[PDB]
C-alpha cells in the first residue's frame, strides 16, 4: 500500500494477503482489524471513483452488486474485531453504526447485522448510547426496528444509563421522536418500577426553575419592542407576543407566578384587548398604547431583577423541596462496575449568580453523604459539549498509552455535561478555578495601575484607532506595546506560591498543559478565545477552556473583526514561560502531540465524522457556509489535510518541525494580531 | 495658495490640512476636515484644487478661495481610499483602497456612477497612472500588481513574489522606468517595453536593490528621472541615482540616545524643485526640509499637534 | 530592642559549630523578649523552654524588629547576616536564613538589603551549596533578566540539568545559539 497506493489492481493482492495473514493466526485482532478496514477502504473507493465521474441509474446496480460484494464481509470483518476485545473497540463500534445506517436497509446487510449483534455483549454499546439515540425517526422501517429493539435490550440491563436521554427526547416537538421514545418508556416503566415518572418529575421541575416568569417577559417584551418601533414588523411583533400571552394563559401553579400575575397580569390583558382592536380595525394607534401598557410593565420588571440573588424551593418547586430519595442515580456520576450513588435530597435554597445572563448553583446530596455542585443554565444547546468531551476523553486515552506521555504527564481536564432540553442543562462544577481575566483586573487593582493603559495610550497618540488603515494600526500597536511591561501574571504565578518548589511545578505544568491545548485546538478548529474563556487550576497550575461553541473554523468567516489568530498566543503568556520564550518545553511538546495525533488518524476522523454528519448538530455549521453535504465533505477534507502536513499548501508534504513552526510564526505575527477587535484583547 | 509656489501642504491626525511657507516656517492657512483622518493629499494639473482622502470619502477643495469649502465631495466606498491619482487633463480622477476595486470617476459629472472599474481580489495599497498612456498600474495587498488598459480593460498580471504584500509604487514620467517596493525590504527594478498586443505587457526584470529597513513605505522618482527616494517605517530615508542605482545618499532622524530613539515614522517623501529639496512628514509632529544634493538641513514646520503623514505642494505654478 | 542587635554582633566572635548555633538561639530568643506585639511577647517564656517555638516564630519576630529598627540598627543587622552567610558553612543557619530572605521577599516591607544586588550573587551560591536548586534557578533568572553573558546561559544548562529537565537546558541553547556565537 506505501509504494503503490490504493487502485484497481492492487486491491484485492492486498485482500489476498490480509485474508492469508487472517488463516494463518485466527486470533490476533490486528490481522482481523485490517482486513475489516481494508474491504471499507474498498466500499469507499468504488463509490467515490463512479460519484467523481457521474457528478463530474445502471450504475447504481453496479455499485450494489460491488459493494455488496465487499461491504457484508467488511460488516463481519468489525464484528469479529469487536468480539476480540475490549475498551479500545470505539473506533470499530463507530465504523458498524455508520455502514448500519448508510447500507443497513440491504437484505445481506441486515441479516449480518442481525447476527452480529447477538453474539456481542450487551456492555459495549453503552459507550455509543448518545448517537443511536436520535437516530430512532430514521424513514427505514428495517433500521427502525433493530434500533428500537436494541435500545429495549439495553435498558433492560442498565435502565439507569439511558432514563436521562430518553426523558429528553420525549419532549421532543418532533411527533415521530416522541412516540418512538414513549414507547420505549412504557416498556422501561414495567422494568424500572416506573422509575420514568420520578425521571419525568425531576427533569420537569428542574426545567422550570432554570427560567422565570420575569426573565422571559423581559427578553420578549425587548425583542417586541425592537421589532414594533425600529424594523416595524407589526405581524413579527404579534408572532413574538403570542407565545408569552398563551403561556400566561395557563395561570400561576406557585407562589412567584402567583405574585407576578398579581402585579401585571391586568395591564397585559388591556395591552391583548388593544391588540384585537388593532387587529379588527386596524388603528396602529391602539397598539401604541398597547405598547404604553407594555412599556409600564417592561420598566417595572428591569427595576427589580437586579435585586434578585437568591431563590427558595418553596415559592418556585416544593415539590423538589419534600423530596425523598427518588432511587435516581446522581445525574454526574454512573459506572456499571460500581455502586449506584442515589439521590437523598436537595438543597432547601439556588444562588444566583449575576453577570450578562444568570446561571444558578444547585447542589445535591447524595447516598455516600458527599455534595455534588451543578451549574444550571439555560438559554443554551450544550450537546455541542457533551460531543466534545467525547472526543476529549478519546485523545486522553490515545495519550496514555505513549510511554513519552506517561513521563510527560500530558491530559485534558474534562467537565460533566448534561443536556435537560433544547435550551437548558447542568454543568459540573470545578472547585478550584480562576478565570485569568479577574486574575489580573485584580492585581492591577492590588498595584493601582489602570486596567486600560494601553487603550489610552493608543487613543492619545491617535483617537480615531478604530478607523485607520492596516499599517498605521500597526505603527500603534507596535508604539503601546513598546510603552508598558506585559508581566503581571508571571509575577502573580509567583507571588502566589507557598516556596519555589512549588512554583517551579506549576510553572511546568503551565507550559506542558497550554501546548497540549494549543495543538487541539487547533485541529479541532476552536475559535473565539478571550480572557473570560480561559481559566487556571489555582493548585495545579493547568489551564482550562470553558465555551466549545464555534468548534469549527466558521468562526474564521464573522462579517465584522476577524478571527485570524489560529490560537492564543499573547506577550503575557509567553512572559510567563521560562526566560528563553518558546523554545524547549512548549515547542517540544508540540511536537510529541502531533506526533501522537498523527500516527492515531484513523480515531479521530470515526469521531470527527460521526460529529459532522449528524442531522441534529450539523445545521449548526450550515448556516453560515453551504447542500450541506458538500460543505460538510470540505470540512472533512480540511480536517484531514490537517492530520496530513497538506494545510499550509497541496503541493508539498511538510515535516511536524517545520508546520508547527509556521504555526507559531502565524499566530504572533503582528499584522495578524493588530485586526483583531478589542474585546479579544490582543496586548493582553 | 495656488499662485505662489512657496506654500507647502500637510496633513495628519489634527482632522486639518495646513498650508505654510517653505522659505520662512510661516503658516499661512488652515482647512478643516474633522469627518475624518486624511490618507493621501494630492494637487490637479490645474493648480487650482487639493484633493484629500479621507474616510468613506473623497474631498476636494479650493486651493485659491478663502472659503475651502468640499467643491465636489464623493460621497461613496464606503471603508477606505488608499490613495487618488489625477489624469493629466484634469478629466479623470483614480481611486484604490476598499472595497478591492479600482473606481475611476469623470469629474465633471456631479454623479458619482463611474465609467469604469476594475474588480480586485485583495485590497489595493496604491494606484498608479502610467504617464502619458491611459494605462493603471495597481499594488494590491496580495503581493500582485496589475495593469490594467483604460480603454480596453484588457490587463496583465504579476507576481514577484506571493509571500509578502506591495506597499508603493511611482512610475517616473520617463515611460522606461519603474517602480514599486514591498513589505520585505527590498525594491525591484525592471525595464519597461511592450507593443501592441492582447496582454498589457511587458516587464523584463533589471535589478534587485535590497534596502534593509524592514519596508519600504513609500517609492519616488525626481522630476529629472534621476534620483529614487525610498521611505520606511525605520528612521531613515536612502536616495540613489538611477543612472546606476548606486546608493548616494542617507537622510535619518535617529536620536542620539538610544531610551528616546523610535520616536516616529517617515511617512513618505516628496521632491521639490529640480532635484533642489526633499520635503519630509513624520509622524513625531514635525514636517522637515532636506537638501538632495549635499544633505545640508534643517527648515521645520510644527504646526500639528499629532503625528504628521501626508504631503502635497504647489511645486508649479 | 537594641538587645536583637548585641546577640547579632556575635557573628564576628564565634568560631565552632555550637558557637553559630547558640548565637541562632540567642538572637531568636531575644527577637521575641523585646517584641512590639503582646501577641508574639507572650510566648518568650516558652520559647526560652520550648527550642523549635522560637525558630517556628523566627520570621515573624523579625519583620516586627525590622519594622522598629532604624537604618544604623538595620545596617548593623545586615553586616551581621552577611557575616553569618560568608564565615562558615553550617546548613542549619544557612537554610534560616535562606528561608528569612525568601519570607521577607513576600512581605510589604521588600527583601533585605543583603549588598550587592541584594545578595542574588551570594544567595545564589549558598543555594547551589545547600542543593536549593529552585532556588539557585530562581536567582539565576533574576540576574538572567538585567542582561545574558555566556557565564549565565552556561549556568541556567548546569541548574536545568541538576534538576532533570534536559529540555529547558536545550532552550537555553538554542537562545545563545541564536544571539551569541
Ligand atoms: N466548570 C465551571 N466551573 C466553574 N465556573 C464555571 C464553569 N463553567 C463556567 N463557569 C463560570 O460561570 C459563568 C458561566 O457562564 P456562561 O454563559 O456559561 O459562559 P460564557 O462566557 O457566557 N459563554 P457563552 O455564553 O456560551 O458564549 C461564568 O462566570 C464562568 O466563570
Ligand atoms: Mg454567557
Ligand atoms: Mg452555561
Amino acid at each position: 500500500l506505501n509504494l503503490q497506493g490504493i487502485n484497481e489492481s492492487t486491491i484485492p493482492k492486498v485482500l489476498q494477503y490480509y485474508s492469508a495473514a487472517t488463516e494463518h493466526d485466527r486470533s490476533w485482532y490486528k490481522a482481523w482489524h485490517a482486513w475489516a478496514v481494508m474491504n471499507f477502504e474498498a466500499v469507499l473507493h468504488y463509490k467515490h471513483q463512479n460519484q467523481a465521474r457521474d457528478e463530474k441509474k445502471k450504475v447504481t446496480e453496479d455499485l450494489s452488486k460491488t459493494l455488496l460484494m465487499y461491504t457484508v464481509p467488511a460488516v463481519q470483518g468489525f464484528f469479529r474485531s469487536i468480539s476480540l476485545s475490549r475498551g479500545n473497540n470505539l473506533q470499530d463500534t463507530l465504523r458498524v453504526l455508520t455502514l448500519w445506517f448508510d447500507y443497513g436497509h440491504w437484505p445481506d446487510v441486515n441479516e449480518a447485522l442481525v447476527e452480529g449483534v447477538k453474539a456481542i455483549q450487551i456492555d459495549t454499546w453503552l459507550q455509543v448510547i448518545p448517537q443511536l439515540i436520535a437516530r430512532i425517526d430514521t424513514p427505514r422501517p428495517l433500521v427502525g426496528r433493530l434500533i428500537h429493539q436494541l435500545l429495549t435490550d439495553i435498558g433492560r440491563y442498565h435502565p439507569q444509563a439511558l432514563i436521562y436521554p430518553l426523558t429528553v427526547a420525549s419532549k421532543s416537538t418532533t411527533t415521530a421522536r416522541h412516540n418512538a421514545a414513549n414507547k420505549i418508556l412504557k416498556n422501561m416503566c414495567e422494568h424500572s418500577n416506573t422509575l420514568v415518572q420520578q425521571a419525568m418529575m425531576v427533569s420537569e421541575e428542574l426545567i422550570r426553575v432554570a427560567i422565570l416568569w420575569h426573565e422571559m417577559w423581559h427578553e420578549g417584551l425587548e425583542e417586541a419592542s425592537r421589532l414594533y418601533f425600529g424594523e416595524r414588523n407589526v405581524k413579527g411583533m404579534f408572532e413574538v407576543l403570542e407565545p408569552l400571552h398563551a403561556m400566561m394563559e395557563r395561570g400561576p401553579q406557585t407562589l412567584k407566578e402567583t405574585s407576578f400575575n398579581q402585579a401585571y397580569g391586568r395591564d397585559l390583558m388591556e395591552a391583548q384587548e388593544w391588540c384585537r382592536k388593532y387587529m379588527k380595525s386596524g388603528n396602529v394607534k391602539d397598539l401604541t398604547q398597547a405598547w404604553d401598557l407594555y412599556y409600564h410593565v417592561f420598566r417595572r420588571i428591569s427595576k427589580q431583577l437586579p435585586q434578585l440573588t437568591s431563590l427558595e424551593l418553596q415559592y418556585v418547586s416544593p415539590k423538589l423541596l419534600m423530596c425523598r430519595d427518588l432511587e435516581l442515580a446522581v445525574p454526574g456520576t454512573y459506572d456499571p462496575n460500581q455502586p449506584i450513588i442515589r439521590i437523598q435530597s436537595i438543597a432547601p435554597s439556588l444562588q444566583v449568580i449575576t453577570s450578562k445572563q444568570r446561571p444558578r448553583k444547585l447542589t445535591l446530596m447524595g447516598s455516600n453523604g458527599h455534595e455534588f455542585v451543578f451549574l444550571l443554565k439555560g438559554h443554551e444547546d450544550l450537546r455541542q459539549d457533551e460531543r466534545v468531551m467525547q472526543l476529549f476523553g478519546l485523545v486522553n486515552t490515545l495519550l496514555a498509552n505513549d510511554p513519552t506521555s506517561l513521563r510527560k504527564n500530558l491530559s485534558i481536564q474534562r467537565y460533566a455535561v448534561i443536556p435537560l432540553s433544547t435550551n437548558s442543562g447542568l454543568i459540573g462544577w470545578v472547585p478550584h478555578c480562576d478565570t485569568l481575566h479577574a486574575l489580573i483586573r485584580d492585581y492591577r487593582e492590588k498595584k493601582k495601575i489602570l486596567l486600560n493603559i494601553e487603550h489610552r495610550i493608543m487613543l492619545r497618540m491617535a483617537p480615531d484607532y478604530d478607523h485607520l488603515t492596516l499599517m498605521q494600526k500597526v505603527e500603534v500597536f507596535e508604539h503601546a506595546v513598546n510603552n508598558t511591561a506585559g508581566d503581571d501574571l508571571a509575577k502573580l504565578l509567583w507571588l502566589k506560591s507557598p516556596s519555589s518548589e512549588v512554583w517551579f511545578d506549576r510553572r511546568t505544568n503551565y507550559t506542558r498543559s497550554l501546548a497540549v491545548m494549543s495543538m487541539v485546538g487547533y485541529i479541532l478548529g476552536l475559535g473565539d478565545r478571550h480572557p473570560s474563556n480561559l481559566m487556571l487550576d489555582r493548585l495545579s497550575g493547568k489551564i482550562l477552556h470553558i465555551d466549545f461553541g464555534d468548534c469549527f473554523e466558521v468562526a474564521m468567516t464573522r462579517e465584522k473583526f476577524p478571527e485570524k489568530i489560529p490560537f492564543r498566543l499573547t506577550r503575557m503568556l509567553t512572559n510567563a514561560m521560562e526566560v528563553t520564550g518558546l523554545d524547549g518545553n512548549y515547542r517540544i511538546t508540540c511536537h510529541t502531540v502531533m506526533e501522537v495525533l498523527r500516527e492515531h488518524k484513523d480515531s479521530v476522523m470515526a469521531v470527527l465524522e460521526a460529529f459532522v454528519y449528524d442531522p441534529l448538530l450539523n445545521w449548526r455549521l450550515m448556516d453560515t457556509n453551504t447542500a450541506l453535504n458538500k460543505k460538510a465533505i470540505q470540512i472533512i477534507n480540511r480536517v484531514r489535510d490537517k492530520l496530513t502536513g497538506r494545510d499550509f499548501s497541496h503541493d508539498d508534504t511538510l515535516d511536524v518541525p517545520t508546520q508547527v513552526e509556521l504555526l507559531i510564526k502565524q499566530a504572533t505575527s503582528h499584522e495578524n494580531l493588530c485586526q483583531c477587535y478589542i474585546g479579544w484583547c490582543p496586548f493582553w | 495658495v495656488g499662485s505662489d509656489p512657496v506654500i507647502l501642504a500637510t496633513a495628519g491626525y489634527d482632522h486639518t490640512v495646513r498650508f505654510w511657507q517653505a522659505h520662512s516656517g510661516i503658516c499661512t492657512r488652515t482647512v478643516q476636515h474633522q469627518d475624518s483622518q486624511v490618507n493621501a493629499l494630492e494637487v490637479t494639473p490645474d493648480r487650482s484644487m487639493i484633493a484629500a482622502a479621507g474616510y468613506q470619502h473623497i474631498r476636494m477643495y479650493d486651493l485659491n478661495s478663502n472659503n475651502p469649502n468640499p467643491i465636489i465631495s464623493y460621497d461613496g466606498v464606503n471603508k477606505n481610499i488608499a490613495s487618488v491619482g489625477f489624469h493629466e487633463d484634469g478629466r479623470w480622477m483614480y481611486t484604490g483602497g476598499e472595497d478591492c476595486t479600482a473606481r475611476i470617476w469623470d469629474l465633471r459629472s456631479r454623479n458619482l456612477q463611474c465609467q469604469r472599474i476594475f474588480q480586485v481580489n485583495a485590497p489595493i495599497n496604491c494606484v498608479c497612472l502610467h504617464p502619458n498612456q491611459a494605462e493603471l498600474i495597481v499594488g494590491d495587498q496580495s503581493g500582485a500588481i496589475h495593469i490594467w488598459d483604460l480603454k480596453t480593460d484588457h490587463n496583465e498580471q504579476l507576481i514577484p513574489e506571493p509571500e509578502v504584500s506591495i506597499t508603493s509604487a511611482h512610475i517616473d514620467p520617463d515611460a522606461s522606468y519603474m517602480a514599486a517596493v514591498n513589505s520585505t525590504g527590498n525594491c525591484y527594478v525592471w525595464n519597461l517595453t511592450g507593443g501592441i498586443g492582447d496582454e498589457v505587457t511587458q516587464l523584463i526584470p533589471k535589478t534587485k536593490i535590497p534596502a534593509h529597513t524592514r519596508y519600504a513605505l513609500q517609492c519616488r522618482f525626481s522630476p529629472d528621472s534621476t534620483l529614487l527616494a525610498t521611505c520606511s517605517a525605520d528612521q531613515t530615508c536612502k536616495i540613489w541615482r538611477t543612472s546606476n542605482f548606486s546608493l548616494m545618499t542617507e537622510l535619518s532622524i535617529k536620536s542620539g540616545n538610544p531610551g528616546e530613539s523610535s520616536r516616529g515614522w517617515m511617512w513618505g517623501c516628496a521632491f521639490s524643485g529640480d532635484s533642489q529639496y526633499i520635503v519630509t512628514a513624520s509622524s513625531d509632529n514635525l514636517a522637515r526640509l532636506w537638501c538632495v544634493e549635499t544633505g545640508e538641513i534643517k527648515r521645520e514646520y510644527g504646526g500639528h499637534q499629532k503625528a504628521v503623514v501626508c504631503l502635497a505642494f504647489n511645486d508649479s505654478v | 530592642s537594641t538587645i536583637n542587635l548585641q546577640k547579632a554582633w556575635g557573628a564576628a566572635r564565634r568560631v565552632s559549630k555550637d558557637d553559630w548555633l547558640e548565637w541562632l538561639r540567642r538572637l531568636s530568643l531575644e527577637l521575641l523578649k523585646d517584641s512590639s506585639s503582646p501577641s508574639l511577647r507572650s510566648c518568650w517564656a516558652l520559647a526560652q523552654a520550648y527550642n523549635p517555638m522560637a525558630r517556628d516564630l523566627f520570621n515573624a519576630a523579625f519583620v516586627s524588629c525590622w519594622s522598629e529598627l532604624n537604618e544604623d540598627q538595620q545596617d548593623e543587622l545586615i553586616r551581621s547576616i552577611e557575616l553569618a552567610l560568608t564565615s562558615q558553612d553550617i546548613a542549619e543557619v544557612t537554610q534560616t536564613l535562606l528561608n528569612l530572605a525568601e519570607f521577607m521577599e513576600h512581605s510589604d516591607k521588600g527583601p533585605l538589603p543583603l549588598r550587592d544586588d541584594n545578595g542574588i550573587v551570594l544567595l545564589g551560591e549558598r543555594a547551589a551549596k545547600c542543593r536549593a536548586y529552585a532556588k539557585a534557578l530562581h536567582y539565576k533568572e533574576l540576574e538572567f533578566q538585567k542582561g545574558p553573558t555566556p557565564a549565565i546561559l552556561e549556568s541556567l544548562i548546569s541548574i536545568n540539568n541538576k534538576l532533570q529537565q534536559p529540555e529547558a537546558a536545550a532552550g537555553v541553547l538554542e537562545y545563545a545559539m541564536k544571539h551569541f556565537g
